């Protein structure tokens, strides 16, 4: 069970495909202001353009 | 898709209203409306992985203040094969 | 009349008094009637949007004072198709 | 087999997950859910005892921290004959 | 027998300990599994007095520290008839 | 229906979803989308003016912070036929 | 599958190479290419809801600075099937 | 019917076969292949939509951390080019 | 060639003067003109990877103050066989 | 059974005296010895969970002292129909 | 072009990473997909020289941030013809 | 003779030694030589326990002094049915 952090702060939990430091390849964007809707975790996400 | 959303709350106006948000954020057919009891409601929505994780989310973010608010969210991926009966 | 309103209270005199409220008010229909458990009612009515803003207006300033008051009171306009194997 | 496993937890969100748990975990057959009021839902299923034990022992590592919490999570090995059909 | 045992406790769990408990101390049949509502759950047995006695404190002595814990586990020795077909 | 709601932005991506805000606030069906010139677009959106308030409102609320935000968001309650030919 | 993906400049050639981005990052099928007008440009993709998100997430971020800039970015899980004429 | 890649590298096999086993329960992705680089290196390769392949390529990776060796490199390939996998091995 | 050269202004001035400096000094073949809105002008060219940079390159250099300038050039090697549409 | 257990080891000493504990221990039965290369060397057994975990207990405390030792040891029940084609 | 650029890594994770840059960086052609033994993975592609060479810097860069690195990479422009049965 | 007798080195020269020790030192079968990988060379036998024991012990002390040498040496007396598809 892997935890998440809604964007008005409410408590989210589950497979989430969400983004995590382990795996490489979803870097690109993650980071960078949010787009319109909402899909990702308040949670900050890693960086490393790459 | 097979992946169920689960979210949960306390009483029907919650419930129905995370309903809404399921039927208006992404492609996910809502399988199953049934009451625990205690005051305790349960929403079940099927559908892709993502659709089925941004509806579940965006019902979170639509449910936290409706009354009671927000109880659980928690989902899964995929249901057994032997589930079925207890979906 | 395709608006849903839906009022939740403690206990069924003040889900009766609101769904009296609700007839009262504005041209309605009464498609719901729910027990959750644990006192919780819930009260369902169809009609026009601003028929069902007017009444649930009435509904919610009705309950406040009626025994244990309104738990949770909301207004949503569009129930899809999918939604009314759930109602 | 005959061994008896059994999850019990307020929500039907972590019950699901719970079960899911146990038939993701050891091979198990799932015998049922109940409903038994106050928000409490349990569910029962059926193997041996090495995958009973194997499977509860996930089912509690997974559904600690969801939702609002499990309540108790047991293993029968020996379920007696007049035992069963409580269920 | 005609001697009536009897256990309640909150949650099915220490119900469920409770039942096989009573098969286990001793020869005695169950009549009765009883969701009360609002997580109160009842198993009634049927046995001589000794062996009910036995049962109970068995089933009183192992469940309280299972789950949430025991609640009320009353035995009576002289079950009066009128009281049967209530059951 | 047949008053008129409609809105304004820069860049039709608001545009949009405010009318995915119509659509999915209130049962409104949309009549057309339009470039009005230099970044300016719009969209208008048939209903029965209760309706045609709360889309409209909730498009505008949903609005502001996709791209440039709003310019006008206006409603008619009692459209003229001889606007049609406008539209 | 149905996911509307939205992407949004000023001057086509941000617009254009996220784009390229879309069909280089994620499986998205770009629907249309609209000239928004005042040299707002805008870029409309279908897909996947987490395809349709990583893909516009990558492209839309990676874009920004790539001449006079992008303007907003977007996405829609399900556009109402209504919504259907602007496309 | 999804053809993001997830595909994943575990030092020992032990990782590779338990890694896969979340990857195959924590989402719907078919399992298109496992491979031995060399010198114990095992890539284990599935194919799904983006979305699934996301989640379950994450379980796996914190499944796998701590299994035997552990984990080497997870990625998460969307957009599989239409030669690769032909040379891929398809 | 596969590559597709690219160039964009303020003006048809610059426009043309970096198609004069693309078709002088690249293998490349002019294939579009876009009138975009504003003032911004879209010329983009289909050549070989190299001949795109060089084009790319000795364009924006041969137009950098003229006119009102350019806003952005890109060197794209492939776009998807689903982005000529576009174009 | 179908519970599947399995080791990693240096060497083939090793392997083949973890094969004979998986044996004698418990009564399972061996479906792979699988070659990883670079010395890396597996076993994979298949039993009941419990069978499967003693077995696997006894070769892995069995290969410490056994050439350069055990690299991976690890237990799992129930593994996806979609593993079984890579055994 | 028959240049032929040609990648080494780490393992056959950023091997098939750096493939994907080649296919979606510049007109190349995977050729091969070497494992040369001991983690070592190669992957070989053809093309013209400048767009090879885009190409594999973009693979580089790609690959640095993917897993345990880079190896080695280079770039032949002129592979003879006894190179090609190493090929 | 059914007892195995099998030895790991490095490189395939110590383990033709070991095996010349097997040949030499008793009258016991050999089963096969086989390249683990990555240097990695195990050698296996059959015989009796005692001719076993005696050849071990001598392939033992004859070949870990060339090279790096033996890495395990040990026996099994009587292998288990299930061992024996290894082989």
């Amino acid at each position: 069970v892997m935890q998440s952090i809604t964007t008005d702060g409410l408590k989210v939990s589950g497979s989430l495909p969400g983004r995590s430091s382990l795996v490489t390849g979803d870097e690109s964007g993650s980071g960078k202001q949010l787009t319109g809707d909402q899909y990702l975790g308040s949670e900050p996400s890693p960086k490393g353009k790459s | 898709g097979i992946a169920l959303g689960m979210i949960e709350t306390r009483g029907l106006v919650p419930a129905i209203e995370a309903a809404d948000a399921m039927t208006k954020a992404a492609e996910v057919r809502l399988i199953g409306r049934e009451f625990v009891g205690g005051g305790y409601v349960t929403v079940l929505v099927r559908g892709e992985t993502g659709a089925v994780n941004a509806a579940v989310r965006a019902g979170a973010d639509a449910c936290e203040r409706v009354g009671d608010g927000l109880v659980a969210a928690h989902i899964i991926a995929r249901p057994h094969r032997e589930v079925e009966p207890a979906l």
